[PDB]
Protein backbone atom coordinates (compact mmCIF):
# COMPACT_ATOMS: atom_id res chain seq x y z
CA UNK A 1 0.00 0.00 0.00
CA UNK A 2 0.91 3.70 -0.23
CA UNK A 3 2.92 5.02 2.71
CA UNK A 4 3.74 8.66 3.39
CA UNK A 5 6.10 9.58 6.25
CA UNK A 6 6.49 13.21 7.38
CA UNK A 7 9.34 14.50 9.51
CA UNK A 8 11.12 17.68 10.56
CA UNK A 9 8.54 19.03 12.98
CA UNK A 10 9.60 20.60 16.26
CA UNK A 11 9.61 23.90 18.14
CA UNK A 12 10.87 27.00 16.35
CA UNK A 13 11.14 30.63 17.44
CA UNK A 14 8.96 33.12 15.54
CA UNK A 15 10.98 34.42 12.58
CA UNK A 16 12.84 31.12 12.38
CA UNK A 17 13.10 28.44 9.72
CA UNK A 18 12.34 24.75 9.46
CA UNK A 19 12.54 22.15 6.70
CA UNK A 20 9.97 19.32 6.53
CA UNK A 21 10.38 16.08 4.58
CA UNK A 22 7.90 13.54 3.33
CA UNK A 23 9.23 10.15 2.25
CA UNK A 24 6.91 8.15 0.00
CA UNK A 25 6.73 4.45 -0.80
CA UNK A 26 4.35 1.97 -2.37
CA UNK A 27 3.74 3.85 -5.60
CA UNK A 28 5.74 5.36 -8.45
CA UNK A 29 6.60 8.64 -6.75
CA UNK A 30 7.83 10.58 -9.79
CA UNK A 31 4.45 10.05 -11.51
CA UNK A 32 2.28 12.05 -9.11
CA UNK A 33 1.90 15.59 -7.85
CA UNK A 34 2.31 15.97 -4.09
CA UNK A 35 0.79 18.34 -1.51
CA UNK A 36 1.23 19.78 1.97
CA UNK A 37 -1.93 20.44 3.98
CA UNK A 38 -1.88 21.75 7.53
CA UNK A 39 -4.16 21.71 10.57
CA UNK A 40 -3.87 24.06 13.54
CA UNK A 41 -4.80 22.46 16.88
CA UNK A 42 -8.57 21.92 16.96
CA UNK A 43 -9.10 23.82 13.70
CA UNK A 44 -9.78 22.86 10.08
CA UNK A 45 -7.68 21.60 7.16
CA UNK A 46 -5.82 24.23 5.15
CA UNK A 47 -4.16 23.36 1.85
CA UNK A 48 -0.61 24.82 1.73
CA UNK A 49 1.27 23.83 -1.43
CA UNK A 50 1.43 21.50 -4.46
CA UNK A 51 4.40 20.24 -6.48
CA UNK A 52 3.56 18.84 -9.90
CA UNK A 53 4.80 15.80 -11.69
CA UNK A 54 7.88 16.70 -13.77
CA UNK A 55 9.26 20.10 -12.77
CA UNK A 56 6.54 22.60 -13.69
CA UNK A 57 5.07 25.47 -11.72
CA UNK A 58 4.56 25.04 -7.97
CA UNK A 59 1.32 26.40 -6.45
CA UNK A 60 0.78 27.82 -2.97
CA UNK A 61 -1.92 29.18 -0.70
CA UNK A 62 -1.73 32.98 -0.36
CA UNK A 63 -1.22 32.46 3.39
CA UNK A 64 2.23 30.95 2.87
CA UNK A 65 3.43 32.10 -0.54
CA UNK A 66 6.69 34.01 -0.29
CA UNK A 67 7.62 32.25 2.95
CA UNK A 68 7.30 28.55 2.15
CA UNK A 69 8.90 26.65 -0.71
CA UNK A 70 7.89 23.17 -1.86
CA UNK A 71 10.22 20.88 -3.79
CA UNK A 72 10.92 17.24 -4.52
CA UNK A 73 13.80 14.78 -4.96
CA UNK A 74 12.51 11.89 -7.08
CA UNK A 75 15.68 9.87 -6.50
CA UNK A 76 14.91 9.85 -2.77
CA UNK A 77 11.11 9.64 -3.14
CA UNK A 78 11.04 12.79 -0.96
CA UNK A 79 8.92 15.97 -0.92
CA UNK A 80 10.25 18.95 1.00
CA UNK A 81 8.66 21.97 2.59
CA UNK A 82 11.08 24.76 3.43
CA UNK A 83 9.46 27.17 5.88
CA UNK A 84 11.00 30.62 6.48
CA UNK A 85 9.90 33.65 8.50
CA UNK A 86 7.68 31.46 10.65
CA UNK A 87 4.82 32.97 12.60
CA UNK A 88 2.81 31.72 15.58
CA UNK A 89 -0.18 31.21 13.27
CA UNK A 90 1.87 28.68 11.23
CA UNK A 91 1.67 26.32 14.20
CA UNK A 92 0.00 23.11 12.99
CA UNK A 93 0.24 19.45 12.15
CA UNK A 94 1.68 19.37 8.63
CA UNK A 95 0.40 16.56 6.42
CA UNK A 96 1.95 15.22 3.25
CA UNK A 97 -0.74 14.16 0.76
CA UNK A 98 -0.52 12.47 -2.64
CA UNK A 99 -2.66 13.60 -5.57
CA UNK A 100 -4.81 10.78 -6.92
CA UNK A 101 -4.53 11.35 -10.67
CA UNK A 102 -1.31 10.39 -12.46
CA UNK A 103 0.86 13.12 -14.06
CA UNK A 104 -1.20 16.14 -13.05
CA UNK A 105 0.34 19.59 -13.22
CA UNK A 106 -2.20 21.11 -10.81
CA UNK A 107 -3.88 19.98 -7.58
CA UNK A 108 -6.86 19.13 -9.71
CA UNK A 109 -8.29 15.75 -10.83
CA UNK A 110 -8.97 13.18 -8.14
CA UNK A 111 -8.26 15.11 -4.96
CA UNK A 112 -5.89 13.84 -2.27
CA UNK A 113 -6.00 10.04 -2.20
CA UNK A 114 -3.51 9.27 0.58
CA UNK A 115 -2.24 11.20 3.59
CA UNK A 116 0.57 10.81 6.12
CA UNK A 117 -0.04 11.00 9.88
CA UNK A 118 1.60 14.42 10.00
CA UNK A 119 4.41 16.24 11.77
CA UNK A 120 3.85 18.94 14.40
CA UNK A 121 5.34 22.39 13.87
CA UNK A 122 5.12 24.68 16.89
CA UNK A 123 6.14 28.32 16.40
CA UNK A 124 6.48 29.91 19.81
CA UNK A 125 8.89 31.73 22.11
CA UNK A 126 7.11 30.36 25.17
CA UNK A 127 9.11 28.70 27.94
CA UNK A 128 8.39 27.00 31.27
CA UNK A 129 6.17 29.26 33.35
CA UNK A 130 3.86 28.75 36.31
CA UNK A 131 0.34 30.18 36.31
CA UNK A 132 -1.08 33.36 37.73
CA UNK A 133 -4.19 32.37 39.66
CA UNK A 134 -7.19 34.67 40.23
CA UNK A 135 -10.38 33.97 42.12
CA UNK A 136 -13.71 33.89 40.33
CA UNK A 137 -15.95 35.01 43.16
CA UNK A 138 -19.49 33.75 43.60
CA UNK A 139 -22.16 36.40 43.10
CA UNK A 140 -25.78 36.81 42.05
CA UNK A 141 -24.71 36.52 38.41
CA UNK A 142 -23.34 32.98 38.98
CA UNK A 143 -26.09 31.82 41.36
CA UNK A 144 -29.27 29.91 40.49
CA UNK A 145 -31.49 27.47 42.39
CA UNK A 146 -29.74 28.02 45.71
CA UNK A 147 -26.45 26.91 44.17
CA UNK A 148 -23.49 29.24 43.67
CA UNK A 149 -20.75 28.80 41.08
CA UNK A 150 -17.27 29.96 42.03
CA UNK A 151 -13.90 29.24 40.53
CA UNK A 152 -10.25 29.91 39.90
CA UNK A 153 -8.83 31.37 36.75
CA UNK A 154 -5.47 29.82 35.99
CA UNK A 155 -3.63 32.13 33.59
CA UNK A 156 -0.49 32.10 31.50
CA UNK A 157 1.29 28.80 32.10
CA UNK A 158 3.51 26.55 29.97
CA UNK A 159 3.60 23.79 29.09
CA UNK A 160 0.44 21.79 29.77
CA UNK A 161 -1.01 20.52 32.03
CA UNK A 162 -2.16 22.12 35.26
CA UNK A 163 -4.28 20.21 37.75
CA UNK A 164 -6.79 21.85 40.06
CA UNK A 165 -8.24 20.45 43.28
CA UNK A 166 -10.68 22.00 45.69
CA UNK A 167 -10.20 21.99 49.46
CA UNK A 168 -7.24 19.62 49.07
CA UNK A 169 -9.38 17.01 47.31
CA UNK A 170 -12.11 16.90 49.95
CA UNK A 171 -14.49 18.75 47.64
CA UNK A 172 -15.03 16.74 44.47
CA UNK A 173 -18.74 16.92 43.83
CA UNK A 174 -19.70 19.75 41.49
CA UNK A 175 -16.12 20.37 40.36
CA UNK A 176 -15.39 21.18 36.70
CA UNK A 177 -11.89 21.99 35.40
CA UNK A 178 -12.32 23.18 31.80
CA UNK A 179 -9.93 22.45 28.95
CA UNK A 180 -7.19 25.02 28.41
CA UNK A 181 -7.16 27.69 25.74
CA UNK A 182 -3.92 28.24 23.82
CA UNK A 183 -3.04 31.92 23.57
CA UNK A 184 -1.17 33.53 20.67
CA UNK A 185 1.81 33.91 23.03
CA UNK A 186 2.13 30.13 23.26
CA UNK A 187 0.92 30.15 26.87
CA UNK A 188 -2.17 28.37 28.19
CA UNK A 189 -5.02 29.38 30.49
CA UNK A 190 -7.95 27.46 31.96
CA UNK A 191 -10.62 27.78 34.62
CA UNK A 192 -11.96 25.45 37.28
CA UNK A 193 -15.37 25.95 38.85
CA UNK A 194 -17.22 24.28 41.66
CA UNK A 195 -20.92 24.57 42.42
CA UNK A 196 -21.80 24.81 46.12
CA UNK A 197 -24.85 25.60 48.28
CA UNK A 198 -25.26 29.37 48.30
CA UNK A 199 -26.25 29.06 51.96
CA UNK A 200 -22.76 27.82 52.88
CA UNK A 201 -20.86 30.77 51.40
CA UNK A 202 -20.55 32.58 54.73
CA UNK A 203 -19.63 29.52 56.78
CA UNK A 204 -17.57 27.29 54.49
CA UNK A 205 -14.08 28.01 53.15
CA UNK A 206 -13.35 27.24 49.49
CA UNK A 207 -9.76 26.98 48.30
CA UNK A 208 -8.55 26.02 44.85
CA UNK A 209 -5.31 24.07 44.85
CA UNK A 210 -3.49 24.64 41.59
CA UNK A 211 -0.58 22.39 40.78
CA UNK A 212 1.65 23.04 37.80
CA UNK A 213 4.18 20.21 37.98
CA UNK A 214 6.05 21.20 34.78
CA UNK A 215 7.32 24.43 36.44
CA UNK A 216 7.07 23.01 39.97
CA UNK A 217 4.61 25.71 41.00
CA UNK A 218 1.79 25.23 43.49
CA UNK A 219 -0.79 27.89 44.34
CA UNK A 220 -3.54 27.69 46.97
CA UNK A 221 -6.10 30.47 46.74
CA UNK A 222 -9.20 31.10 48.85
CA UNK A 223 -12.27 32.17 46.88
CA UNK A 224 -15.03 34.13 48.62
CA UNK A 225 -17.94 36.52 47.81
CA UNK B 1 -9.00 32.70 0.63
CA UNK B 2 -12.03 32.23 2.86
CA UNK B 3 -12.87 28.53 3.42
CA UNK B 4 -15.74 26.94 1.48
CA UNK B 5 -18.84 27.21 3.65
CA UNK B 6 -19.99 24.11 5.57
CA UNK B 7 -22.40 23.83 8.50
CA UNK B 8 -20.59 23.51 11.87
CA UNK B 9 -22.81 20.64 12.98
CA UNK B 10 -25.07 18.11 11.26
CA UNK B 11 -26.61 15.28 13.28
CA UNK B 12 -28.98 12.34 12.95
CA UNK B 13 -30.11 9.21 14.79
CA UNK B 14 -28.68 5.82 13.81
CA UNK B 15 -30.35 4.62 10.60
CA UNK B 16 -31.29 8.10 9.37
CA UNK B 17 -29.84 9.90 6.36
CA UNK B 18 -28.05 13.21 6.67
CA UNK B 19 -26.64 15.65 4.14
CA UNK B 20 -23.73 18.06 4.52
CA UNK B 21 -23.60 21.11 2.28
CA UNK B 22 -20.44 22.75 0.95
CA UNK B 23 -21.00 26.13 -0.66
CA UNK B 24 -18.29 27.81 -2.65
CA UNK B 25 -18.52 30.19 -5.60
CA UNK B 26 -18.16 30.02 -9.38
CA UNK B 27 -14.41 30.37 -8.65
CA UNK B 28 -14.29 26.89 -7.17
CA UNK B 29 -17.20 24.53 -6.39
CA UNK B 30 -19.28 26.16 -9.12
CA UNK B 31 -16.30 26.35 -11.48
CA UNK B 32 -15.07 22.78 -11.76
CA UNK B 33 -16.02 19.19 -11.00
CA UNK B 34 -12.94 18.57 -8.89
CA UNK B 35 -14.70 18.52 -5.55
CA UNK B 36 -13.52 16.00 -2.97
CA UNK B 37 -14.59 15.03 0.54
CA UNK B 38 -12.57 13.76 3.52
CA UNK B 39 -13.46 12.09 6.82
CA UNK B 40 -11.33 12.68 9.90
CA UNK B 41 -11.65 10.88 13.24
CA UNK B 42 -10.20 12.56 16.32
CA UNK B 43 -6.48 11.88 16.66
CA UNK B 44 -6.26 10.54 13.10
CA UNK B 45 -5.37 11.80 9.63
CA UNK B 46 -8.03 12.69 7.04
CA UNK B 47 -9.23 9.92 4.73
CA UNK B 48 -10.55 10.42 1.23
CA UNK B 49 -14.20 9.35 0.88
CA UNK B 50 -15.43 11.09 -2.31
CA UNK B 51 -13.59 12.61 -5.29
CA UNK B 52 -14.55 14.46 -8.47
CA UNK B 53 -18.01 15.17 -6.99
CA UNK B 54 -19.47 11.66 -7.08
CA UNK B 55 -16.75 9.00 -7.09
CA UNK B 56 -16.00 6.65 -4.17
CA UNK B 57 -12.49 5.27 -3.61
CA UNK B 58 -12.42 1.50 -3.15
CA UNK B 59 -12.95 0.51 0.48
CA UNK B 60 -15.43 3.31 1.06
CA UNK B 61 -18.95 2.25 2.05
CA UNK B 62 -21.63 2.89 -0.55
CA UNK B 63 -23.66 4.59 2.17
CA UNK B 64 -21.59 7.66 1.20
CA UNK B 65 -22.56 9.58 -1.93
CA UNK B 66 -21.59 12.96 -3.36
CA UNK B 67 -23.34 15.47 -5.61
CA UNK B 68 -23.13 19.09 -6.69
CA UNK B 69 -25.39 21.78 -8.14
CA UNK B 70 -24.55 25.42 -8.74
CA UNK B 71 -22.10 26.56 -6.10
CA UNK B 72 -23.02 23.89 -3.57
CA UNK B 73 -21.72 20.35 -3.28
CA UNK B 74 -23.36 17.85 -0.94
CA UNK B 75 -22.21 14.73 0.88
CA UNK B 76 -25.02 12.37 1.88
CA UNK B 77 -24.58 9.61 4.44
CA UNK B 78 -27.41 7.08 4.61
CA UNK B 79 -28.07 4.49 7.30
CA UNK B 80 -26.10 6.48 9.87
CA UNK B 81 -23.92 4.25 12.02
CA UNK B 82 -21.86 4.94 15.13
CA UNK B 83 -18.55 4.89 13.24
CA UNK B 84 -19.74 7.75 11.02
CA UNK B 85 -19.37 10.27 13.84
CA UNK B 86 -16.35 12.33 12.73
CA UNK B 87 -15.37 15.61 11.11
CA UNK B 88 -16.02 15.98 7.38
CA UNK B 89 -14.28 18.37 5.01
CA UNK B 90 -15.00 19.31 1.43
CA UNK B 91 -12.36 20.73 -0.92
CA UNK B 92 -12.53 22.21 -4.40
CA UNK B 93 -10.13 23.12 -7.20
CA UNK B 94 -10.16 26.86 -7.86
CA UNK B 95 -9.67 29.24 -10.76
CA UNK B 96 -6.31 30.18 -9.18
CA UNK B 97 -5.06 26.59 -9.72
CA UNK B 98 -5.20 26.00 -5.97
CA UNK B 99 -7.09 23.55 -3.79
CA UNK B 100 -9.39 25.14 -1.20
CA UNK B 101 -10.87 23.36 1.84
CA UNK B 102 -14.18 23.99 3.53
CA UNK B 103 -14.38 24.80 7.24
CA UNK B 104 -15.47 21.30 8.21
CA UNK B 105 -18.59 19.78 9.71
CA UNK B 106 -18.91 17.76 12.89
CA UNK B 107 -21.30 14.87 12.30
CA UNK B 108 -22.89 13.56 15.47
CA UNK B 109 -24.70 10.23 15.60
CA UNK B 110 -27.30 11.08 18.26
CA UNK B 111 -27.23 8.75 21.24
CA UNK B 112 -28.75 10.97 23.91
CA UNK B 113 -31.11 13.96 23.93
CA UNK B 114 -29.84 17.25 22.50
CA UNK B 115 -28.90 19.60 25.33
CA UNK B 116 -28.37 23.35 25.18
CA UNK B 117 -25.28 24.80 26.89
CA UNK B 118 -25.19 26.09 30.47
CA UNK B 119 -23.39 29.43 30.33
CA UNK B 120 -21.66 31.09 33.27
CA UNK B 121 -19.92 34.41 32.75
CA UNK B 122 -17.41 35.89 35.23
CA UNK B 123 -16.12 39.49 35.23
CA UNK B 124 -12.47 40.43 35.84
CA UNK B 125 -11.49 39.94 39.50
CA UNK B 126 -10.37 42.95 41.55
CA UNK B 127 -7.07 41.12 41.93
CA UNK B 128 -6.54 40.88 38.18
CA UNK B 129 -7.48 44.52 37.63
CA UNK B 130 -4.73 45.50 40.07
CA UNK B 131 -2.30 43.47 37.94
CA UNK B 132 -3.26 45.82 35.07
CA UNK B 133 -5.07 43.08 33.17
CA UNK B 134 -8.68 42.09 32.68
CA UNK B 135 -10.19 38.79 31.58
CA UNK B 136 -13.86 37.94 31.05
CA UNK B 137 -14.50 34.22 31.47
CA UNK B 138 -17.34 32.54 29.61
CA UNK B 139 -17.70 28.90 30.65
CA UNK B 140 -19.94 26.70 28.55
CA UNK B 141 -20.92 23.25 29.74
CA UNK B 142 -23.05 20.16 29.29
CA UNK B 143 -23.99 20.68 25.63
CA UNK B 144 -24.75 18.07 22.97
CA UNK B 145 -24.00 17.78 20.06
CA UNK B 146 -20.49 19.14 20.74
CA UNK B 147 -20.41 22.29 18.62
CA UNK B 148 -21.06 25.94 19.53
CA UNK B 149 -20.25 29.38 18.24
CA UNK B 150 -19.35 32.18 20.59
CA UNK B 151 -19.81 35.91 20.11
CA UNK B 152 -18.95 38.78 22.43
CA UNK B 153 -20.55 42.20 22.79
CA UNK B 154 -19.32 45.42 24.37
CA UNK B 155 -22.57 47.13 25.35
CA UNK B 156 -24.62 46.29 22.24
CA UNK B 157 -21.85 46.07 19.64
CA UNK B 158 -19.83 42.98 18.65
CA UNK B 159 -16.21 42.78 19.73
CA UNK B 160 -13.79 40.42 17.99
CA UNK B 161 -10.42 41.62 19.30
CA UNK B 162 -8.99 39.78 22.31
CA UNK B 163 -11.21 36.68 22.01
CA UNK B 164 -9.87 33.16 22.42
CA UNK B 165 -12.22 30.17 22.35
CA UNK B 166 -11.54 26.49 23.02
CA UNK B 167 -12.77 23.68 20.83
CA UNK B 168 -15.43 21.61 22.62
CA UNK B 169 -14.12 18.81 24.80
CA UNK B 170 -16.12 15.69 25.65
CA UNK B 171 -17.00 15.41 29.36
CA UNK B 172 -17.40 12.19 31.35
CA UNK B 173 -21.18 12.33 30.81
CA UNK B 174 -20.59 12.38 27.03
CA UNK B 175 -21.76 15.98 26.76
CA UNK B 176 -19.30 18.76 25.94
CA UNK B 177 -17.58 21.69 27.65
CA UNK B 178 -15.90 24.75 26.16
CA UNK B 179 -14.64 28.15 27.28
CA UNK B 180 -14.23 31.57 25.76
CA UNK B 181 -12.02 34.35 27.09
CA UNK B 182 -12.17 38.05 26.29
CA UNK B 183 -9.02 40.01 27.14
CA UNK B 184 -9.42 43.74 27.84
CA UNK B 185 -7.49 46.55 29.48
CA UNK B 186 -8.92 47.60 32.87
CA UNK B 187 -9.95 50.95 31.35
CA UNK B 188 -11.87 49.23 28.53
CA UNK B 189 -13.64 47.12 31.16
CA UNK B 190 -14.52 50.16 33.27
CA UNK B 191 -15.62 52.43 30.40
CA UNK B 192 -18.45 50.28 29.03
CA UNK B 193 -21.79 49.68 30.71
CA UNK B 194 -21.71 45.92 30.17
CA UNK B 195 -20.22 43.05 28.18
CA UNK B 196 -21.99 39.94 26.95
CA UNK B 197 -21.08 36.38 26.00
CA UNK B 198 -23.46 34.86 23.46
CA UNK B 199 -23.36 31.13 22.85
CA UNK B 200 -25.13 29.64 19.84
CA UNK B 201 -25.94 25.93 19.86
CA UNK B 202 -28.01 24.16 17.19
CA UNK B 203 -29.37 27.49 15.95
CA UNK B 204 -30.38 28.84 19.38
CA UNK B 205 -28.53 31.43 21.41
CA UNK B 206 -28.06 31.63 25.17
CA UNK B 207 -26.67 34.91 26.50
CA UNK B 208 -25.09 36.15 29.74
CA UNK B 209 -24.07 39.69 30.73
CA UNK B 210 -21.76 41.28 33.33
CA UNK B 211 -21.05 44.88 34.36
CA UNK B 212 -18.22 46.83 36.10
CA UNK B 213 -18.36 47.47 39.87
Amino acid sequence: EVQLVESGGGVVQPGGSLRLSCVASGFSFSDFGMNWVRQAPGKGLEWVAFVPFDRRINYYAESVRGRFTISRDDSKNTVFLQMDSLRPEDTAIYYCAKHRSQWNFWPREGGLDHWGQGTLVTVSSASTKGPSVFPLAPSSKSTSGGTAALGCLVKDYFPEPVTVSWNSGALTSGVHTFPAVLQSSGLYSLSSVVTVPSSSLGTQTYICNVNHKPSNTKVDKKVEP
Amino acid sequence: QSALTQPASVSGSPGQSITISCTGTSSDVGGYNYVSWYRQHPGEAPKAIIFDVTNRPSGISNRFSGSKFGNTASLTISGLQAEDEADYYCAAYTVASTLLFGGGTKVTVLRQPKAAPSVTLFPPSSEELQANKATLVCLISDFYPGAVTVAWKADSSPVKAGVETTTPSKQSNNKYAASSYLSLTPEQWKSHRSYSCQVTHEGSTVEKTVAPT
